[PDB]
RNA sequence: ACGGAAGGGCACCACCAGGAGUGGAGCCUGCGGCUUAAUUUGACCAACACGGGGAAACUCACCAGGUCCAGACACAAUAAGGAUUGACAGAUUGAGAGCUCUUUCUUGAUUUUGUGGGUGGUGGUGCAUGGCCGUUCUUAGUUGGUGGAGUGAUUUGUCUGCUUAAUUGCGAUAACGAACGAGACCUUAACCUACUAAAUAGGGUUGCUGGCACUUGCCGGUUGACUCUUCUUAGAGGGACUAUCGGUUUCAAGCCGAUGGAAGUUUGAGGCAAUAACAGGUCUGUGAUGCCCUUAGACGUUCUGGGCCGCACGCGCGCUACACUGACGGAGCCAGCGAGUACAACCUUGGCCGAGAGGUCUGGGUAAUCUUGUGAAACUCCGUCGUGCUGGGGAUAGAGCAUUGUAAUUAUUGCUCUUCAACGAGGAAUUCCUAGUAAGCGCAAGUCAUCAGCUUGCGUUGAUUACGUCCCUGCCCUUUGUACACACC
């Protein structure tokens, strides 16, 4: 993956803004959705953030469910070196 | 079940497109008036905005930011 | 100010029939509860899915069939109910699964 | 791979323009009301779905 | 287990009486064989119209080739005097591919090249495995708790008899009391002037009209009113349990007949369906998966073209015919299951066109509304043909016109015209079947862009012949014999 730069950003800024992406296994598509991106380097983007180890993958009918966990926050943090008080979305704790 | 066999290719082999990395190549970009302004060579590209040069391949100028849009000759 | 009549109708459709059954019964008790006219819990006619399937997966041996199938019902009812009420009564007592449309047909 | 050749050639209809959903597999699908699942991972999944055994 | 050993029973994947066929002919489809560069593969009752396998692209696995990385991660290597990407025009290329190159321009730490490692693989391995389903086996079989008999392999329990489709019971009993299988159960098709109701279903009265009669009449039309639910729907339900009676039964399980009913074959048909098993098959369904191989000129992936469709040949499902009960023209005009456009483009009404296929303008229908009452064939009536490979038969050949498709050539498919093959009811053999059944005839759905000769469901015309037996092929239980147990192959 020659990912550029610029994309790079984006693609990490996204995931911080939700915190959960899907992603379809759709290789050859000229879009990722919501993204503006093609999902293929989000794919292998997302994947060697899992590599790495700070993205979880989880598998069912072709989707690429895709978890952020802590340290994840982290390393995205740093990257955007956005301030420690902030989180992504998945934080924001509602009551039932 | 399915037996194969050594594959015999008939073109000797292709080799990459190893890219050409020249020494001090922004030398012949631009030149110095005898310690003083800084002065092009051989055209601008104006669609990309200033800095930006055109290739020169025989009597016509070539982009490569919009490299087949503006192929210009001379 | 909806006091007047817009011949509301509700449809239904479910997988099953008992809670699709027990739906329609309790809207038209609800109506006779606010007292409203209607006709009634008109049945319409078994809407049956079915699809055949080679039983082996790989399709050897003795030809083997098989038949999956659904079997839905819609149960229309019309209502010569004014607004608010028939709202109320639609969007209380709804029981998981069975689905519930609901037009003004006007 | 220029784009222009690779991966060129359309898949509006035929065989290849639809997956299982569940594997991808192209050979042997329920095109039936857009079930878009093959024979098999449909019969494993039939009754989970809402299909039932009954003649 | 086996026996061309005995006894008791069963099975139209056995027979009997028969019915319809195949094997004869042509064509399709699938294997084998051949050929080919590939004519990809897995199968050999339980392989061969099966892998939903109706492949022109994709499909895909094969063949010629052309592309790219989809090698994540970490280390090291180089590295902003550039790790490295892309690119017009030209040669090269089938390609308007910066594939490669000519020149140079462009891009920047993501990559590039070594390392371990990893990912993908319709690659091998179903004789490493799961799951799935096929088969043994649609038969009536199968264990375990104590208890008795044997030292034990084991046996009894599960059985002398009669009955049933059934290890179904009556019963007898070192056997007793329980479990799976069968049945029970579920769905469906039968009957409901019983209930609930119903413009997305039907009627009836009456409006308002059309006709033809003249007299109150009939056939109609009408999303005007009133009214009802037998007819069509779907809910609670009812109804059959062999009900009653007559025969027969150590008089018991039950069997036969008649009647009443709708139904008297378990009411019909299925759906589930036991222990044990198979080296049955599927890695070619999966991101089910172990191991092995590969993992950059790749067995990954993708693009173009060819192939899986070829041909001296055998075999199986098949379709149409060999004519008179027919062919062809006219005239009638009866169905049911389905299915149907949305984030895409279906069902198509109706109207204009074209002989046709087909085209066009518009309308409804996300569906008891519209297609559609799918006005379906076979069939019914009247005509032409009149035994002659004949107007039977429509394969094989040309010429055109259409639609689908990016792409119809190796004829996709439909229509027009012409050519008219073999075929005289088909050998030994062999297949399926007992009542809405065989067969004939279509219809709808699945495969679908386009296609069926296929399959799955439905309806229509709807029979001949049993209503039974082990003669053939097997199956079940018991007895007996064996030098068999990888079990008469
Ligand atoms: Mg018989
Ligand atoms: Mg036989
Ligand atoms: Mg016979
Ligand atoms: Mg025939
Ligand atoms: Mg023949
Ligand atoms: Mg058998
Ligand atoms: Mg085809
Ligand atoms: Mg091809
Ligand atoms: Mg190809
Ligand atoms: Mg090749
Ligand atoms: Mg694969
Ligand atoms: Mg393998
Ligand atoms: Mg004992
Ligand atoms: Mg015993
Ligand atoms: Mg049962
Ligand atoms: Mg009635
Ligand atoms: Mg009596
Ligand atoms: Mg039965
Ligand atoms: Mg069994
Ligand atoms: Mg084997
Ligand atoms: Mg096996
Ligand atoms: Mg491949
Ligand atoms: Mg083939
Ligand atoms: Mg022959
Ligand atoms: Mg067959
Ligand atoms: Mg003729
Ligand atoms: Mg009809
Ligand atoms: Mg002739
Ligand atoms: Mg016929
Ligand atoms: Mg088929
Ligand atoms: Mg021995
Ligand atoms: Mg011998
Ligand atoms: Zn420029």
């Amino acid at each position: 993956m020659l990912i550029p730069k610029e994309d790079r950003k984006k693609i990490y800024q996204h995931l911080f803004q939700e915190g959960v992406l899907v992603a379809k296994k759709d290789f050859n598509q000229p879009k990722h959705e919501e993204i503006d991106t093609k999902n293929l380097f989000v794919i292998k983007a997302l994947q060697s953030l899992t590599s790495k180890g700070f993205v979880k993958t989880q598998f069912s009918w072709q989707y690429y469910y895709y978890t952020l966990t802590e340290e994840g926050v982290v390393y995205l943090r740093e990257y955007l070196n956005l301030p420690e008080h902030i989180f992504p979305a998945t934080y924001l704790a509602g009551q039932s | 079940g399915k037996k194969r066999k050594k594959k015999v290719y008939t073109t000797p082999k292709k080799i990459r497109h190893k890219h050409k990395k020249v020494k001090l190549a922004v030398l012949n970009y631009y030149k110095v008036d005898d310690e003083g302004k800084v002065a092009k060579l051989r055209k601008e590209c104006p669609n990309c905005g200033p800095g930006i040069f055109l290739a020169n391949h025989g009597d016509r100028f070539y982009c490569g930011k919009c490299h087949s849009t503006f192929a210009t000759q001379k | 100010q909806e006091v007047v009549i817009h011949k509301i109708r509700i449809n239904l459709t479910s997988t099953k029939v008992k809670q699709l059954e027990n739906v329609s019964a309790n809207i038209i008790k609800n109506a006779e509860t606010f007292k409203l006219v209607k006709k009634g819990p008109v049945r319409l006619p078994t809407k049956v899915l079915k699809i055949s399937t080679r039983k082996t997966p790989n399709g050897e041996g003795s030809k083997t069939w098989d038949t999956y199938e659904m079997r839905i019902h819609k149960r229309y009812i019309d209502l010569e109910a004014p607004a608010h009420i028939v709202k109320r009564i639609t969007q209380i007592t709804i029981e998981p699964g069975v689905d519930v449309e609901v037009i003004i047909a006007a | 791979a220029h784009e222009n050749v690779w991966y060129s050639h359309p898949r509006k209809f035929g065989k290849g323009s639809r997956q299982c959903r569940i594997s991808g597999s192209h050979s042997g699908l329920i095109r039936k009301y857009g079930l878009n699942i093959d024979r098999q991972s449909f019969r494993e999944k039939a009754n989970d779905i809402g299909f039932y055994k009954y003649r």
